[PDB]
């Protein structure tokens, strides 16, 4: 199927050229919105943090599709582990204080704490990544964060995207390193 | 395929021209919004090319060589003047990219524009191609011609600091001269232009 | 002041910088900036209104720890004649506008 | 919408639950440029 | 836009006058009875103790945004927390007694007991501040409250503000001391 | 009304939740007051 | 009396208003013409109010003492940008002048815009109100508010160089101060914002 590649133009040809029938397939697990819907584990045994969407390991499924993204819109819902008796939550742009009062709060219920906090950033769309005179010939700035949890006692934290809009496709890599052979080969149950 | 850009009394013909290249969006549409509370206003001369040469592409540079290419730029023109007089800034911006050679020569170019990029890793040059491109092969086009739209967080870039588009070139296959003509050097120019401008808070003339 | 006395004023809104100051401090030097300019007379007051110019839809009440410049920006209110025998006063004051918002309630430690 | 799902819904309201969007009055690209394909063979075709 | 101003009239003005439109915002936490209606942290470790509501710290949200009005209505909500079994409530002018019975009484549910209390004080309105002979050229009356509360142990105590009505404004005053700098600056998460 | 709100409703009969609310028979102000604003620009207005 | 004049952002309230003086023309009105070949473009910007001291008024200053000031003149805002950037360029100006004084001061001053004045003869300033002009009597007005179109043999004034209006300020009474409140000096300044301007024939931005 020649067809001139100078001009980007999208090309996409199914095996009928050779005489063999495809019916489109309807996918939802390749869906943004189902997706990135999950609690991806972000960091363990810590008190107080900034809700910072960045703190996620890049390793991992929501981490990673994250930073396939240039800009993103999330909804939130956080989930803490571990013994602890509450967790405050401060929104985007409260001062910090080492004591807190009347900001709004959470006690456990078995050792764990699922809140849902709003979107709250002043920006109409946060980034995770941004060009702020960091020219090169060869870090994302403190506005972009959900807010500022703090916890009784330090616990596991869990970050759940909701309703999330993913904006301006970046770069996926694959984690895996082929070492000497040039087919990974891994194991499977 | 000839094709002829014109924005405001600057013009650019080319016949080489393997078409435009609209990215993310099929045009930029700006809306009002509560940030700048009404004061902005459209700045008809802002929108004109200019150009700057990028690099002379030799034989001697490999795959993956790259030459970004901040936007804005610094520049002398009305649009550089703006930077100075008003703070906040919108626009989209218009590029060409021009590579003129024998056709006898071989080899390709892969002009693109990032957003936003701080750093770009060596394994991640493959993808390159997902954000809005062309293709320059002697063989065929010596132009390419992307359009993008204002993109960011903000509707309102603050002036200068923060860049949102960079125009990335990377030599995507090695330059080949059997005909050993020389030739040899092969200039890459850009011709870019500023789209839709909007400026906001006027602020006091230097000195 | 005294309904004899006369007296011409202006006041200029300044949008954040990026200024390496500045700030002016001649009105010539104001002029060029979104201002407003009033002479005393039987209507007593003025109502200077100061727009709502930045880069995000909100911004915070605030000011962050670390800061060399305003994300806000500076008003001025100068004099305009530089002969005035003797003292005169101008009361200022402040009110939200018809379009001011606040979000988020927050209750800090102070101090 | 999204990873959720009930017979019934959500017992608080949607005030509460998600923060509310708002048009710019007192979308979507990849879906268009992946239908902008042209899976239509050029040239010729014989046979 | 000049217009005199001995006469106090109101006057607002948009960005209009320097052509710049300005469209009307619903602001909603700015709205009284959202505002209110928290659960503001009031006193700690104290068993008996009478439901007046201005035990409510003056710099917390509640206590600040309750000084600026002069008047106020509000149905209430307490929430005790910390190790006890039982918690009374006297209704407001009843006598005053070391033992307990018979007068309502709610068991803890996990070492937490949040219960309604209606508005209770004879007058149509309680107040912040009160001239009872005060008068100066430079204390609140006991029948101002909601109620008696007695706990088996001591305990920290909430209160919640509902149906909030306040009257007569009264000023705000910033908490901060600018210090040195006329900017106070203070930091963000 | 508050901050306050559920699908539902509550469970409580209305006179056991809340106060009830009597009329002198067998409001608001400042809402007025800001209403009652003159922005419309003063003198001859002019360009 | 109250008038309030706003130009661009630039706002100005005078309650001491005696009206507006239109010269020549009750409005200016631009034309296209065959010498610029359709390529003027107009600019919003430029038309705001910008203000200088032109002098000092005392009581010592007797009958003609004159105060021209050159217009256009040398100016930081985008209209002192658009001298540099553009060759050609029309304006019609608006002019404020104020002597803020006590009303207990007596004298008198006769403002006027003298078109394409080279020199101004001694006998001949008996005549100045021939120009479009108005008095500043501290104990009436202390605002003048002349307005003016373009005026020339062309119809794009050169950059700098040829200067089209004059704003003459005469004593045309000496300065009076009878309760000798002191007072003394009365500082006069004015007003001036360019309407309806057009620019024509970009050149190359400095250096």
């Amino acid at each position: 199927t020649t067809s001139s590649g100078e001009g980007a133009d999208v090309v996409t040809t199914d095996p009928s050229t050779h005489g063999g029938a495809v019916t489109e397939k309807k996918r939802v697990h390749t869906d943004v919105a189902f997706v990135m819907d999950r609690f991806t584990h972000v960091l363990t045994n810590r008190t107080a943090f900034a809700v910072d969407l960045m703190d996620t390991n890049e390793k991992t499924l929501v981490g990673a599709l994250l930073r396939a993204a240039t800009y993103y819109f999330c909804d939130l819902e956080i989930a803490c582990l571990g013994e602890h008796e509450r967790v405050w939550w401060q929104p985007n742009g409260a001062p910090r204080t080492t004591t807190l009062r009347d900001n709004p709060m959470v006690f456990s219920h078995n050792n764990v704490t699922r809140f849902a906090v709003p979107y709250t950033a002043p920006h109409r769309l946060l980034s995770t990544r941004y060009n702020g005179e960091c020219k090169y010939t060869q870090k994302l700035p403190s506005t972009f964060n959900f807010g500022y949890v703090t916890a009784d006692k330090p616990v596991d934290v869990y970050y759940r995207m909701k309703r999330a809009e993913l904006y301006c496709p970046r770069p996926l890599l694959p984690g895996y390193d082929h070492a000497d052979r040039d087919r990974f080969d891994s194991p499977i149950g | 395929r000839i094709l002829t850009t014109r924005h405001g009394t600057t013009t650019s013909t080319t016949q080489s021209s393997v078409g435009i290249t609209y990215g993310y969006a099929d045009a930029d549409s700006f809306r009002p919004g509560p940030n700048t509370s009404g004061l902005e206003t459209r700045v008809e001369q802002a929108e004109r090319f200019f150009k700057e040469k990028l690099f002379d592409w030799t034989s001697d540079k490999p795959f993956g060589t790259l030459y970004v290419l901040e936007l804005p730029k610094d520049h002398k023109g009305i649009y550089g003047y703006l930077t100075d007089a008003y703070t906040y800034m919108r626009n989209g911006w218009d590029v060409q990219v021009s590579a003129t050679s024998t056709q006898f020569n071989g080899g390709s170019l892969l002009v693109a524009m990032v957003p936003e990029l701080c750093s770009l890793k060596d394994r991640e040059e493959f993808q390159l191609s997902l954000y809005p491109h062309q293709f320059i092969n002697p063989r065929t086009n010596t132009t390419a011609h992307i359009q993008v739209p204002y993109l960011g967080v903000n509707r309102h870039d603050q002036g200068k600091r923060h860049q949102a588009w960079s125009l990335v070139v990377m030599v995507l296959t090695p330059l080949t001269t059997e005909a050993q003509m020389q030739s040899g050097t092969v200039e890459v120019y850009a011709n870019i232009a500023p789209t839709n401008v909007f400026v906001a808070g006027e602020k006091p003339a230097k000195q | 002041g005294p309904t004899h006395h006369k007296a011409k004023f202006m006041v200029a809104y300044i949008p954040p910088g990026i200024e390496t100051d500045r700030l002016p401090k001649t009105p010539e030097d104001a002029a060029h900036c979104y201002h407003s300019e009033w002479d005393t007379g039987l209507n007593s007051q003025f109502t200077f209104a100061v727009p709502y110019v930045s880069a995000s839809d909100f911004s915070y009440t605030h000011t962050d720890t670390p800061a060399m410049a305003t994300t806000n920006g500076w008003v001025a209110v100068f004099q305009v004649t530089d002969t005035h025998s003797a003292e005169a006063a101008v009361v200022v004051s402040v009110s939200a506008g018809p379009d001011l918002e606040f979000r988020f309630p927050v209750d800090p430690v102070r101090q | 919408s999204g990873n959720t799902g009930s017979i019934i819904n959500n017992y608080y309201m949607q005030q509460y639950q998600n923060s509310m969007d708002t048009q710019l009055g007192d979308n979507d690209w990849f879906s268009k440029l992946a239908q902008s394909a042209i899976s239509g063979l050029f040239g010729a075709l014989l046979a």
